[PDB]
C-alpha cells in the first residue's frame, strides 16, 4: 500500500492506462477540486484543453461541440461540476459508448462525490477520488509536488526555507481538521486556494524586500507582514471564531519567526513524549523534500499539538466500521 | 420465447450474438432515442424484418400493441394498429430489446410484456476466460493448438452426427430389402468407413487434448484468483455508491499485468513468470481500484 | 381483437361488474391489479359487448400536456357532439404529469373541463353542439344552454376506465392528487390471479395435452397448493398443482431477493401463460421426436 | 488564367457518358482530383476529370439518386435517393457504412454540415431532418414548409440552413433553435435550386447592389435561388430583401452557384444552356450550349479552373476555363 | 441565469464599475457553476491586463462574454455578498469559490 | 404554370353547404395566402 | 381484396381516381390520392361494377 | 493500356441453360451481353456480375450478336433463318428481317449505323437496311458455309471467312471481292481487323514498306481451325507473320485496345495472349473446364469476358 501515500501521477495514468473512449471521472470530496491538477497537466504536456462549466443549455451545446471537435482533432475536454446534470450525464454516457475517437483524445469529468451521479457513467469511466491527503507527510509531499521546482528555487536562498515552513503550516492546519471539535471549532475550508495565495504573498514580499540578492539575513525577512497577512486575509479570512483566530495566531507566531532558521528549531515538541520534530538544516528544495520523505510512518495528533488520545475514539469507530464493510460484502 | 426478448448485457456480447444469428435475415439495429424509430418499426412490421432496439430504458409505448400481439385477422391479413394506422403484420417479424444497464428499473407493465434475458458474468465463465488469456499470453503455441483442436472436435462431432443420421435415413428409405439393390450396401459401407476414420481422428485429438489440459493445469490458480478479485470488485459497490467497476476494467487490469508488465522483461522461466504475474496482478488491482 | 383468453370464474365476475358499471350514467371504473391480468382486454371486450368505442391515448416520449388536451378534446367532441358511446381506457403509465390528473379530475367529477375550449375551437365546439341539438330535435340557440346540453351528453355517454397496479403509497398519493378518482369512480380490486384462478387456467389450457398416467401413485404427503384439489388427485391434477407451485415459488423467490436487497422484477399472470404455453409446445415437440 | 477570373469556354474537355439514365447532380472532390456524379439509374459513378476516365460505380440504392455531397475532408460521401433512404459512403474503401431511413416519401436533397458531424436532408414529405454522422439517428425535424422541399444547403459556418420548395418560398432556418429565421417569397413559380454566398463575394455584392457598409462589418449572409419562372433572385438573409433579380434564362433554372472568387454567377437551365452572369452590372456575360438536352446541375471547382455539368442526356461534361 | 449575469458582467466591464452581488448563493447551483466560467474569464483578462509588457498603444484588452469580444476596463471588479447560515441556499461549486 | 389544381370531391351526400365550404377554402387559399389556384370542375359536379 | 359493387346506377363519384388510375410511382411504389388521403394501391386490387 | 488478363477470375456467371456462343460489350454502358444456344440473349452487369435481364425472342439457337456505335440497337442472328433487331432502350424486338435461307452464323452493323451485314450456310452475305428491313444487295462468291463476318471502321469494306478455306474482302460500292485469300491449312473460323492505333505497331513488327500514299493500308486477321492465326494485308493480300501454338481449334480473336498484343481463345480450354512485334508474351491461361467459345475485350475498362460451352460466362480483370 506504499504507492498510495505518494501524490497521484496523473501524467502517466492519462498517457498510458486510460483509453480515449474512457472518460476520466474525477470525484472530489467537498472542499476539493481537480480542475487545477488537469489544467496543469495539459499545460505541462502542451496539450490544448477546452474547459466548460456545466449548468446551462448553451453549456450543453458548447460541451457537445467540444467533444465532437476533440474526438477528431485529438484535443482535451474538461466538463466541470457535471454532477448537476444527471440526465445529461446519462445521455453523455450513451453518446460516448458509440464513439471512435482520436488516439490523443481525453475527456475529464470533474464532479463532487454525489449519490445522484448515474451508475452507468461510473461504470463507463475511470474514477479518481480527490480528498485530503492521509497524513502530514503525504500533505507535505502533495504541496511540494504541486509547486513548480523553478518557483521555489529563485534568487533568494531563503525562499526554499520559507516555502517549507509554509508547507508545514498548511499541513498542520489542514490535518487538524480531521478532529472537528478539538482541532478547530468547525470544518473550515482550508484548501489549495489558501496555499496558493500564501505562496504568492511570500513571493511578493520576499521580492520586495530582497532586491534580487542571492542571500538575505533571516531577521530582514518581513516576518510581520507575512504573519499578519496569513492571520487576517489568507488563512484567517475563513475564521469566524475568536478562539480559532487565537489558535491560528499561535501557530503563525510559533512558526513564522527568525528562530525557524536556527539549526535547533523545533517544529513539534514531544510527539512521542521523548522525541520531537527537528527542523531541517537544508537550504534548497531537494534537502527539504528528502527530509519530508524521511519522516516516520508513525503519526500521532501530538504532531499537530493535539493530545495523543484525541484520535482514539475516532480510530475505534473506523476499526468497527471497517469490520462492518467486510461483513457486508462476504 | 413467447414474449419478445429483452436482453440485458453490459458487455454487449449478446448484441452481436443476436446480429450474427439474424444477419442472414437482414436484421436492423436501432434505438428508442432515434426520432425515426416509428419508420423503422413500421417497415420491419410490414416486411417481416428482424429488429434490434437498444436503450430500452427510453421505451416507446407505441410498441405496446406489438408486444401484446393485439393483432386483428381479417381477409387473411393480420392487421396491427401502430398508433393510428393499420399495417399488415408479416409473420416473419421479430423484435429484440437490449440495454447495457443491469441496474435499470422497469415499470411493471414492461416487465410483464417482455421475457427478460440477463447476461451476467459467472465465476466459471470468467475463470475460463482468464485461463485462456493467460495461456495465450504465456504459451501461444499451446493456445493455438487448443483452438485448432476445438475446431477439429466440433467438425468431427458434426460429421459423426451427420453419418449416423444418414445411416438411419438410408436404412429407412429402402424400397424393399437391402441386398436387392447393391447401391444401398455401397452407401452403408462408405458411411461405416467414414465413421471409423472420424472416430480414430477423435481419439488422436482427444489424447492431444489430454496433453493440452495437463499443461494448462498450471495456470488454474491464477484464473481462480482473477475471478475472486473481480467478484470482490463487484461486491465493492455494497459499501459506497461510487464503487462501480465493470468487467472491462478488470480485463484492462489483466491485460496490463500480462503484457505491459515491467517485471517480465528478462524473466523466461514459466514458474517464475507465473509467480511474478500473480504478485503484480494483486498489486496492480489494488493500485487501480484504490 | 384476435387474442385468446382463458375463462374462469373470476373473469366472468369481472366482466359482469364492468358491464354493470358501463350501463350507468357517468359510470367510471378504477381497476387495480397486477399488470398483464387482463384488465384492459376485459374492459375492451365489455365495451365491445355494450357498443362502446374504445379510446386509448397513444403516449410516447415526446408526449406533452397539449397532446393530452387535444386527445381529450377529440374524445369529448365525439362523445357529446356526435352522441357516441365511448369507453376511455387510460392507464397510470399514461399519466406523465400532474396536469393530466387535474384534467382527469375535472372531467370525471363535473363531466366537463371548464376551459378546455377557447377561441376558434370553442366556436367549432358550439357549432357541432348546435348541429347535434338540431339532430336530436332540440331547439337551442345561445351558447350557455348548448354547453349545458354538451355536458349532459358527455355525462351520459363518456365512460372512463383507469387501470393501475396496486401500489400502497401510490394509492395514498392518488387519493389526494385526484380526489374524484375515489368518489366518482367504482373501484374494482382485480388484484393478482388467485391460486384457484391459476389452477383453472392450467387445467383448461393443458386439457389438450395428454398428461394421463393410469399407474400414477398418489404420495402419502401430497404437497397441496390448490386448496380445492380433489383428495385422490389424478396425474393431470398433480401436474397443474405443480405448475401453481412453480408460480408461487417465483413469488417467494422475488420476496426473498428483495428482502436481501437485490433487484426484483414483478411476476405477472403473463408469466404463467408463457409457462403453460412453453409446457405445451415442449411436450408436443418431445413426444413427436421420441415417437 | 487570372487565378480568380476564369470562366468556362465552349470547347469542352471531356464528355463523360456511362450513365444509363439522366444525370441528376455532379460534385467535385474537395481534396482529390476526382469528380462524382449520381444518376437516376441508382448509380453514383466516379470519374477523373484531369484525364476523363471512368473509375468506379457506387451502387446499393434501389431507386434514382437525387443528391450527393461531400464533407470538408472528402472522406465521406452522403447520398440520398428516391427509395426514401440516405446512404453514407466511406470514400476511401467505397463501401456504404450506414443507411438511414425515416423520411416518409422521396428524399430530394442531402448535405453535410461544415463541422462534418451532421447530415441535413430534405424530402417530399415537406420535412427537413438532421442525422448524426456517427450514429445515424434522426435528431431534429424542421417543419413549416407547405410543399415538397427540393434542396437544403447550409452556409459556411453551419449555423443556418436554407430550403427551397414547391410552396413558392425559400425558408432560412437557425439550426441551433429550429426556428424559421426568414421566409423569402418573390418567385412566381417553384424554386428549384439555392446557393449561399462565399465570403470573398460579400464586399463585391455590397458594392454590386450599392448597399452601404454596416457598422457591424458583416454585410449579412447572401442567398441565391433559381426558379422555374426563369429567374435567379439574390437575397439578403439578414434583411429578407431581394437584392436583385437576374433574367435571361429561357427555361427553368436548375443549378446556380458563385464563382469561387465571388465575381460571377454560374447557372444552368433547362434551356440547354449554362450562363455566366456579371452581377456587377446585373447582366449575363456568357452563354454556352452545354448539352443537347436539359441541364440539371453544375459544380465549380474551388481551386482548379474546371466546371462540371450534368444533364438529362446521360452525359457529364467537363469544361476548362480560360 | 447565465444570460442575465453575463449581460450584467458585460455592462460592468465596459463601464468599468464595481459589481457588488448581494445574496449570491440565492442563484441555482448549476447557474453558479455556469457563471464561474465568465468570472474566471474576466479575472484572467484583468490579470493579463496587469502585466508590465502590455502597452495602451496596443490592442485593448478584451474577453469572451456571451460569444462576443468585450473590452474589460481595469477599474471593474466583482464582489459577492453571501450568508451561508440559511438552509436551502445553494452551495457554491469549488471552481467558483 | 405553378397553379395549384383544385377539384371538388363530390359524392351522394354532397349538398350546397359542402360546395359553399369548398368555395370558402379555395377563396381563402387564393385571396389571403396569395396562392395561384386552377379550380377545375366538371358539369357532373354541378348537382344543383 | 378484389371487390364487387352493385347498383352502379347510384355511382358514387369517389371512384373517379380509382377508375382513371391517375396514380404516381415512387415514394411508396404506387400511390393514389383517394379524396384527401394518399393511399398506397395494392397491385392485387380489382373492382367490378 | 498494357492491360493483361490474370489467372484469378472476378465472376463466373452461370445463368444460361445451354452453351454460350458469343459475348460482347456495350459501347457505353457497364453492360455485357451474352448469346447462347438456347435461343435466349442474356444481359449482365459485368462490374458486379449481376444478372440484369433476358431477351427470348429468337426461335432456334442464337449464333451472333452485335451492337452499333451508339449502343442503342442490337442485331442478332440465329439458326431460325432470321435476323432480329432489338431496341436497347426498352429491350423488345422491333424488326425481324427474314430470308437468307438456312442457319445464319454471323451478323454485324458497320459503323455508319444504317445497314447490317449477315452471313449464313447459304454461301452468301446479305445486306439489310436498319430503317426498312429490305435486303438490298447480296454478296456471292463463297462456295461453302460462311462463318464470321466483320466490316471496317467506316462502313466500306467487309471480310467474310468460310469453310471454303477462303477469306474474301468485299467493297460496299462495287460489290466485288477486291482481295481473295486461299492459303489456310484447314477451315477459317474467326476474323477481326486492326484498329487505327495498331497500324503503326505493325510497321516495325513486319518490316512492311509504305506505298506512295504512305498509309500501311487496312489489315485483316483470320484464325483457322488448323490451330493457326494469320494476320493479313488488305491492300496486297500477302502474309506478314503467323501465330502458332494453339493446342486445339481456334474460335475467337481480337486485338488489344492498345494495339500491342494479341488475345485469342481456342477449343484448347485456354486463353492465349501472344506478342507479335517481338514475340515476347506467350501467356496461356486456363479459362473453362470445357470448350471455350468466344471472348471480348473492353475498349476502355480493364475487363475481358469469355463465354464457353459450359454454359458459363467468366470475367477477367486486366493488369
Ligand atoms: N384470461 C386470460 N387468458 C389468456 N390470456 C390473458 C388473459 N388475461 C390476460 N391475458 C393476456 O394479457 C394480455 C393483455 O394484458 P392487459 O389486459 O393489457 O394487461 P392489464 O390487465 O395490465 O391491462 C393479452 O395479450 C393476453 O394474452
Amino acid at each position: 500500500m506504499s504507492i498510495m501515500e505518494q501524490p497521484l501521477d496523473l501524467t502517466h495514468i492519462v498517457g498510458t492506462e486510460v483509453k480515449p473512449n474512457t472518460p476520466v471521472l474525477m470525484c472530489s470530496v467537498p472542499g476539493y477540486d481537480a480542475s487545477g491538477h488537469v489544467e496543469d497537466l495539459a499545460a505541462e504536456q502542451n496539450t490544448q484543453i477546452t474547459s466548460i462549466a456545466i449548468g446551462s443549455a448553451e453549456g450543453f451545446n458548447q460541451a457537445d461541440k467540444a467533444i465532437n471537435t476533440a474526438v477528431k482533432s485529438g484535443r482535451w475536454v474538461m466538463l466541470k461540476n457535471v454532477h448537476l446534470a444527471p440526465g445529461w450525464l446519462m445521455q453523455l454516457e450513451k453518446k460516448l459508448h458509440s464513439l471512435q475517437p482520436h488516439a490523443c483524445f481525453r475527456l475529464f469529468l470533474t464532479m463532487e462525490i454525489n449519490p445522484k451521479v448515474p451508475v452507468n457513467l461510473l461504470r463507463a469511466g475511470r474514477i479518481f477520488v480527490f480528498e485530503p491527503p492521509p497524513g502530514v507527510k503525504a500533505n507535505m509531499l502533495r504541496t511540494f509536488s504541486s509547486i513548480p521546482v523553478s518557483r521555489i528555487c529563485k534568487s533568494p536562498n531563503e525562499r526554499a526555507r520559507l516555502y517549507f515552513l509554509l508547507a508545514w503550516f498548511h499541513a498542520i492546519i489542514q490535518e487538524r481538521l480531521r478532529y472537528a471539535p478539538l482541532g478547530w471549532s468547525k470544518k473550515y475550508e482550508f484548501g489549495e486556494s489558501d496555499l496558493r495565495s500564501a505562496c504568492d504573498t511570500v513571493d511578493t514580499w520576499l521580492d520586495d524586500t530582497a532586491k534580487g540578492r542571492q542571500n538575505i539575513s533571516p531577521d530582514k525577512i518581513p516576518w510581520s507582514a507575512l504573519k499578519t497577512l496569513m492571520a487576517q486575509s489568507i488563512y484567517g479570512g475563513r475564521v469566524d471564531n475568536e478562539f480559532d483566530q487565537r489558535l491560528l495566531n499561535t501557530f503563525l507566531e510559533r512558526l513564522f519567526t527568525t528562530r525557524s532558521f536556527d539549526s535547533e528549531f523545533k517544529l513539534a515538541c514531544k510527539v512521542d513524549g521523548h522525541k520531537d520534530i527537528q527542523m531541517p538544516d537544508g537550504i534548497r528544495r531537494e534537502e527539504f523534500v528528502q527530509w519530508v520523505e524521511l519522516l516516520p510512518d508513525t503519526q500521532t495528533p501530538s504532531w499537530l499539538g493535539l493530545p495523543n488520545n484525541a484520535e482514539r475514539v475516532l480510530l475505534t469507530t473506523q476499526g468497527v466500521d471497517m469490520i462492518s464493510k467486510m461483513l457486508k460484502m462476504q | 420465447f413467447n414474449r419478445y426478448p429483452l436482453i440485458i448485457d453490459p458487455s454487449g456480447q449478446a448484441t452481436e450474438f443476436i446480429m450474427n444469428e439474424y444477419k442472414d435475415r437482414k436484421i436492423t439495429r436501432t434505438s428508442f432515442l432515434d426520432d425515426a424509430f416509428r419508420k423503422n418499426l413500421e417497415s420491419a412490421l410490414r416486411f417481416g424484418n428482424p429488429l434490434l432496439v437498444q436503450d430500452v430504458e427510453s421505451y416507446d409505448p407505441v410498441l405496446n400493441p406489438v408486444l401484446n400481439r393485439e393483432v386483428r385477422r381479417t381477409g387473411g391479413r393480420v392487421l396491427i394498429t401502430l398508433g393510428d394506422q393499420d399495417i399488415d403484420l408479416s409473420p416473419s417479424f421479430v423484435i429484440f430489446l437490449s440495454t447495457r444497464d443491469p441496474t435499470v428499473e422497469f415499470p411493471p407493465d414492461l416487465c410483464s410484456r417482455v421475457t427478460f434475458v440477463n447476461f451476467t458474468v459467472t465465476r466459471s465463465s470468467l475463470q475460463s476466460q482468464c485461463l485462456n488469456e493467460v495461456l495465450k499470453a504465456e504459451r501461444p503455441d499451446v493456445d493455438e493448438k487448443r483452438s485448432d483442436l476445438l475446431k477439429l472436435q466440433g467438425e468431427f462431432q458434426l460429421r459423426l452426427r451427420q453419418l449416423e443420421k444418414s445411416l438411419l435415413q438410408a436404412l429407412n428409405e429402402v424400397k424393399g430389402r437391402i441386398l436387392d439393390d447393391d447401391t444401398i450396401i455401397t452407401t452403408l459401407e462408405n458411411l461405416k468407413r467414414e465413421a471409423a476414420e472420424v472416430t480414430r481422428k477423435v481419439e488422436e485429438t482427444d489424447i492431444v487434448m489430454q496433453e493440452v489440459e495437463t499443461v494448462s493445469q498450471q495456470y488454474l490458480p491464477l484464473s481462480t484468483a482473477c475471478s475472486s478479485i473481480y467478484f470482490t470488485m463487484e461486491s465493492l459497490k455494497q459499501i459506497h455508491f461510487l464503487y462501480q467497476y465493470s468487467l472491462q476494467f478488470f480485463l484492462d487490469i489483466y491485460h496490463n499485468v500480462l503484457y505491459e508488465n515491467p517485471n517480465l522483461k528478462g524473466v523466461t522461466d514459466h514458474t517464475q513468470r507465473l509467480s511474478i504475474i500473480t504478485k503484480d496482478l494483486f498489486q496492480v488491482a489494488f493500485n487501480r481500484v484504490a | 381483437l384476435d387474442v385468446p383468453l382463458v375463462l374462469f370464474n373470476e373473469v366472468l365476475d369481472h366482466v359482469l361488474r364492468i358491464d354493470r358499471i358501463f350501463r350507468q350514467p357517468q359510470g367510471h371504473l378504477l381497476l387495480i391489479g397486477v399488470s398483464g391480468a387482463g384488465k384492459t382486454t376485459l374492459s375492451r371486450f365489455v365495451a365491445w359487448m355494450n357498443g362502446l368505442s374504445v379510446y386509448q391515448i397513444k403516449v410516447h416520449r415526446k408526449y406533452t400536456g397539449e397532446d393530452f388536451d387535444e386527445d381529450l378534446r377529440t374524445v369529448l367532441r365525439r362523445s357529446g357532439c356526435k352522441n357516441e358511446k365511448i369507453a376511455f381506457i387510460m392507464d397510470e403509465s399514461n399519466v406523465l404529469d400532474s396536469g393530466f390528473l387535474e384534467r382527469m379530475n375535472t372531467l370525471l367529477a363535473n363531466g366537463e373541463v371548464p376551459g378546455l375550449f377557447e377561441g376558434d375551437e370553442y366556436a367549432t365546439l358550439m357549432t357541432q353542439c348546435k348541429e347535434g341539438a338540431q339532430k336530436e330535435g332540440l331547439m337551442l340557440d345561445s351558447h350557455e344552454e348548448l354547453y349545458k346540453w354538451f355536458t349532459s351528453q358527455v355525462i351520459r355517454n363518456l365512460h372512463v376506465v383507469f387501470t393501475m397496479n396496486p401500489s400502497s403509497e401510490g394509492l395514498k398519493d392518488r387519493a389526494a392528487t385526484s380526489p374524484a378518482l375515489f368518489n366518482r369512480c367504482v373501484l374494482n380490486w382485480f388484484g393478482d390471479w388467485s391460486t384457484e384462478a391459476l389452477y383453472q387456467v392450467g387445467k383448461e389450457f393443458t386439457s389438450k395435452m395428454d398428461l394421463e398416467k393410469p399407474n400414477y401413485i398418489v404420495p402419502d404427503y401430497m404437497p397441496v397448493v390448490y386448496d380445492k384439489l380433489p383428495q385422490p388427485p389424478s396425474h393431470r391434477e398433480a401436474i397443474v398443482n405443480s405448475c401453481v407451485f412453480v408460480h408461487q415459488t417465483l413469488h417467494q423467490a422475488n420476496a426473498r431477493l428483495a428482502k436481501r436487497g437485490g433487484r426484483t422484477m414483478a411476476i405477472t399472470p403473463r408469466h404463467y401463460l408463457d409457462f403453460i404455453n412453453h409446457y405445451a409446445n415442449l411436450f408436443h415437440e418431445k413426444r413427436s421426436e421420441l415417437e | 488564367r487570372d487565378p480568380k477570373e476564369w470562366i468556362p469556354r465552349p470547347p469542352e474537355k471531356y464528355a463523360l457518358s456511362g450513365h444509363r439514365s439522366p444525370v441528376t447532380r455532379v460534385i467535385f472532390h474537395p481534396v482529390f482530383s476526382v469528380m462524382v456524379s449520381a444518376s437516376e439509374d441508382a448509380t453514383i459513378k466516379v470519374w477523373d476529370y484531369e484525364t476523363g476516365d471512368f473509375e468506379r460505380t457506387l451502387k446499393g440504392h434501389t431507386d434514382s439518386v437525387q443528391d450527393i455531397s461531400f464533407d470538408h475532408s472528402g472522406k465521406l460521401l452522403a447520398s440520398c435517393s428516391a427509395d426514401m433512404t440516405i446512404k453514407l459512403w466511406d470514400f476511401q474503401g467505397f463501401e456504404c457504412i450506414r443507411t438511414m431511413h425515416g423520411h416518409d416519401h422521396n428524399v430530394s436533397s442531402v448535405a453535410i454540415m461544415p463541422n462534418g458531424d451532421h447530415i441535413v436532408s430534405a424530402s417530399r414529405d415537406k420535412t427537413i431532418k438532421m442525422w448524426e454522422v456517427q450514429t445515424g439517428y434522426c435528431v431534429k425535424t424542421f417543419t413549416g414548409h407547405r410543399e415538397w422541399v427540393r434542396m437544403v444547403r447550409p452556409n459556411q459556418d453551419g449555423t443556418l440552413i436554407a430550403s427551397c420548395s414547391n410552396d413558392q418560398t425559400v425558408r432560412v432556418w437557425v439550426v441551433a433553435t429550429k426556428e424559421c429565421k426568414a421566409e423569402l417569397r418573390e418567385h412566381e413559380h417553384v424554386v428549384e435550386c439555392i446557393s449561399w454566398a462565399p465570403e470573398s463575394s460579400y464586399s463585391s455584392i455590397s458594392e454590386a447592389t450599392g448597399s452601404e457598409t454596416k457598422k457591424s462589418g458583416k454585410p449579412g449572409p447572401f442567398l441565391l435561388s433559381g426558379s422555374r419562372d426563369k429567374t435567379i433572385k439574390m437575397w439578403d438573409v439578414s434583411t429578407g430583401m431581394c437584392l436583385m433579380t437576374l433574367v435571361g434564362h429561357d427555361n427553368w433554372v436548375r443549378g446556380v452557384l458563385f464563382h469561387s472568387g465571388g465575381k460571377f454567377i454560374l447557372s444552368c437551365a433547362d434551356d440547354k444552356t449554362l450562363r455566366v452572369w456579371d452581377y456587377k452590372n446585373k447582366r449575363c456575360m456568357k452563354t454556352l450550349n452545354a448539352h443537347e438536352h436539359f441541364v440539371t446541375s453544375l459544380d465549380f471547382h474551388k481551386t482548379a479552373p474546371y466546371v462540371v455539368t450534368g444533364s438529362v442526356d446521360q452525359t457529364v461534361k467537363v469544361w476548362e476555363c480560360r | 441565469d447565465f444570460q442575465a449575469m453575463g449581460r450584467i458582467f458585460v455592462g460592468l466591464c465596459q463601464v468599468g464599475a464595481w459589481g457588488c452581488f448581494d445574496e449570491f448563493n440565492r442563484l441555482e447551483e448549476r447557474m453558479l457553476s455556469a457563471v464561474s466560467q465568465q468570472v474566471q474569464c474576466i479575472q484572467e483578462a484583468l490579470r493579463e491586463h496587469s502585466n508590465p509588457n502590455y502597452d495602451k498603444t496596443s490592442a485593448p484588452i478584451t474577453c469572451e462574454l456571451l460569444n462576443k469580444q468585450v473590452k474589460v476596463s481595469p477599474d471593474m471588479a466583482i464582489f459577492i455578498t453571501m450568508n451561508p447560515g440559511y438552509a436551502g441556499r445553494s452551495n457554491l461549486p469549488d471552481n467558483l469559490k
